[PDB]
């Protein structure tokens, strides 16, 4: 197999793509265009870890003894009392809403950034010749889609709480007389509020996304550019460290989300 | 890359995901806590209206 | 052709400076933070609350930039 | 308004609540309104003016101390 | 041709400098905000008040430059 | 042509220098200003008043470029 | 290159990988779980005292 | 035609560098003005003399590159 | 080719930005925390691992930076 | 005609760089003057006295600078 | 010819940005180190102790841009 | 020759470097200066003396590309 | 030709990079030295020791960018 | 035409950059050694001693850089 390091760090970009309009696979040398062509491999490792996560979850909320707890169950209590304390901090109104939406945005986001510590060719070396697929890339989040996806669903949400909790009163108010105070300043208010308002989701997204994206690359580069018995000397590094990027890139995405919603209500 | 329909098929499995975890595990393990805490808080309470 | 010339270098110029705000922001913020936080010990985690609430203001622009650098590097270059 | 005590090693110089006071602090002058944080500083000779609530001005004459 | 080259880079300089103006003249006002936290912290609330009523003040021009951005590297390309 | 891509470029560095300049400004007088109000918190409107007078000022060269630049975007 | 070689290359890493987070990155985790679990048994003590 | 749109170029330099040497210089001694504020309050009104009759100072060679840089920019076509 | 020489200087931008970011912040960092483990020097390993916490967040865009400047330099090129 | 337009650009970056110069310098000096008036108001006309004393310097080369820009404008042309 | 002296240049911008990083980082780091010991001097072999992590830490991304300069300079030629 | 117009640009960049130079490091100088003075309002001589002692050395560099500037632009082109 | 009268222009900007740089760390470094000796006089030899252990690595980087800034000044040309 | 215009403005770039490290290095540590003198009129000789030595580790890079832009010019151009 001819796979010169400049094409072979180029195919791991490709992505496993259903072409819904012919409910095909889009191959990666031509890409089809349209809207319509989901990227299945990200999105189904999605509802994998999600079930990897509920699974453990209601193995013990339906079993859960409140005796000494199990040397099981207390990491998970323990997560439980951390989310909920940082909850409670920065969050101090009623909707039962905020706090599991924390707990899943901060252990689902951990764990879709976990999947990138296994070796990068390791299930897209297996899914190739056990599957016959063209491509597997394995971080769910290292996708613009999904990334955007859960900003956009808290985006949802802030909406939905900023007209609730203050009306179409308080929400306008803001969007009008804020920052310059004075009413002929409106029109100045309310791009700035604008675009403030819809940069703020978007951010977090890119956030989200950005970190990740960059993180495969480095394992891609380092894979297919040294020679097998030094990748490790540079693979070492840079994978401990990555340690550290994924879990404050999760606990981030969680105090932000948190922090949004808090500060639209109260 | 490029934007793609994922990022709805994505909100689905999403705001899915939140509901089957809320209303059949936050609470519960939230209640798994706080009947303990309700216990804790007794055994204060017996030995200081005991000393008194 | 020459649009392939071009298109990494208007990406790189993006994303250095993206680079170069948000380390000297998340800098200046995090020494303030820290001294902070060695005059009073158990004052540790409630200022530590506060600095991720400050320090997801500064993420922004730089972020939105490295996603258009992004965006230029592979969705046209 | 806000309690001042001027009190020295000996007697009790003044008290009673205050409006506002300017001092001459040992790194400069000051001047303390309600509420204002807490704070630690010497204070080199001379005046000190209160305005005892309603406006009444007087100055008082210290020789150092501590603020 | 090679308008959409430039138009690329000068969208990429715009949103660059305003990346770096916004993360770090956000990031000293809450160095600052964390300094005034840490010696009285239940001062808190209010200084958070203060704190993102002037910090969206600061993100004005910025806020302009990515418009402006965006529009220049989408609408004109 | 030419003659008109370039000007985008121009306007590009107005913009960009302006964002600069106003951000940082307004973030150091900022930062004095709330340290100023943690000392005297009873005090926060009238620092407030003398805060946006100095914010006024210092923003008049960056709105002035920001002007320039938007009538070099549309005004040709 | 021969895609055997940067196999074995990644194994080679991700071995020194877990040999190192066996000894610096498990105990750690488990010592705040073993912590907590004491923390438990001894506000559960405290209170079997108290019903003294 | 040629001539023209390399001097719009010119007129940028021009007054980018005047925006950020005139919002950062005033910016700085905006900073003392305030601080000196909070120390003696009572002197606000003096020193608000004082911060202006600097300020004049402070701006004067941004003034020129202003009033040359819409020369450039309109009069010199 | 052409390819190649123009590709050898836009990461050359993009990862001298990403040297000096990386390389500012973190002393602005790591001189707050040495004040700090000076003042309290029983203290150390609590303000390490702040400081680390800390680190991190910096050293992100830098790092995202270093990825795609090697990229260009060898994936592209 | 090049020689014409392309000494205005030449003139405009010693302008832009004049500007930034004596608005930071008399910036930074003003803001130390305003900082010993708040503390000393009763030596206001002494550092007043001082003030001027030495910001003659700050702004000599700087106006070297600003009369070559009108010099290279039009005693060149 | 331009193929051959553009990696000149890329290199010269790449270790000159690098250098500045590396000086002003180290810079700062060393300044509040000795500040630490002119005030508990019989505290200076801890300080010692910890300095180098922190500084080898400044210097962890300053360096791999330097060694790439290096490689563009003698591998690419 | 197309080229002398552009001597004129190296003059101009070499004289706004010298601007920038002199004027940011003698203000920072008169800064601590005018801080000095605040408090010893009685040493105002001695102070006012080494900071002559010292300027001299600040700007001592900047002349000299004061005086090529002038060369560059008239001496030679 | 060009392909080696510009390389002047690459060493230029190394070096010139690297002047700031080494310059720029080493006042910053020497700056808290000062008024450590200054507070505490009895301790200026020791704190003149510390100084050097890091003086050179602040100029670890700008000296290499120093060579190689020569070696193409004189050896490549 | 590509000689001469072309070696003055590496030159230029080579003093000017000179020039900068120049003066605000010792800015800097002048500014120090005004502060220290201010609080300790005893110590002026040993702290002047002190700050001459410092300095001539600042100063002697920028004689390098200074005395090539000078070989640029006088033996090159």
């Amino acid at each position: 197999e001819n796979m010169t390091p400049q094409d072979y760090i180029g195919h791991h970009l490709n992505n496993l793509q259903l072409d819904l309009r012919t409910f095909s696979l889009v191959d990666p040398q031509n890409p089809p265009a349209t809207f319509w062509t989901i990227n299945i491999d990200s999105m189904f490792f999605s509802v994998v870890l999600g079930l990897l996560f509920l699974v453990l979850f209601r193995s013990v909320a339906k079993k859960a003894t409140s005796g000494v707890p199990g040397k099981f169950q207390t990491a998970i209590e323990l997560v439980i009392g951390f989310v909920n304390g940082s909850v409670k901090d920065m969050y101090h109104g009623k909707s039962k809403l905020i706090a599991p939406l924390a707990l899943t945005i901060f252990v689902w986001v951990f764990l879709m950034n976990l999947m990138d510590l296994l070796p990068i060719d390791l299930l897209p070396y297996i899914a190739e010749h056990v599957l016959g697929l063209p491509a597997l890339r394995v971080v769910p989040s290292a996708d613009v889609n999904v990334t955007l996806s859960m900003a956009l669903g808290v985006f949802i949400l802030i909406l939905f709480y900023s007209i609730k909790m203050k009306g179409i009163g308080g929400f306008t108010k803001e969007l009008t007389l804020q920052p310059f105070n004075h009413w002929a300043f409106i029109p100045v208010n309310l791009i700035l509020e604008g675009v403030s308002l819809l940069s703020k989701p978007v951010s977090l997204g890119l956030r989200l996304f950005g970190n990740m994206y960059a993180g495969e690359l480095i394992f891609i580069l380092i894979a297919g550019l040294l020679p097998w018995w030094s990748q490790w000397i540079l693979n070492v590094p840079w994978a401990i460290f990555h340690i550290l990027i994924i879990t404050l890139q999760a606990f981030i995405f969680m105090v932000l989300t948190i922090v949004y919603l808090s500060m639209a209500s109260e | 890359m490029n934007l793609n329909a994922t990022i709805l098929g994505q909100a689905i499995a999403f705001v899915l995901f939140v509901l089957f975890a809320m209303k059949y595990v936050w609470p519960p393990l939230m209640a798994a806590i706080e009947k303990r805490q309700k216990e804790i808080a007794d055994g204060l309470a017996s030995a200081e209206r005991a000393h008194k | 052709n020459l649009n392939m010339d071009l298109l990494y270098m208007a990406a790189a110029v993006m994303m250095g400076l993206a680079a170069i705000g948000a380390a000297i922001g998340i800098g200046i913020l995090g020494g303030k933070f820290l001294e902070g936080a060695a005059r009073q010990p158990d004052l540790i985690p409630l200022l530590r609350t506060q600095f991720f609430i400050v320090m997801g203001l500064v993420d922004a622009i730089p972020m939105i930039a490295v996603g258009l650098g992004l965006y230029v590097m592979f969705a046209v270059a | 308004t806000y309690h001042l005590d001027v009190v020295s090693a000996e007697q009790q110089m003044f008290s009673g609540l205050v409006e506002k006071i300017q001092v001459t602090g040992s790194e400069g002058e000051l001047g303390i309104y309600p509420g204002h944080a807490p704070l630690l500083t010497a204070i080199k000779p001379g005046m000190i003016r209160i305005v005892k609530q309603h406006g009444h001005e007087e100055f008082i004459y210290l020789s150092g101390g501590i603020l």
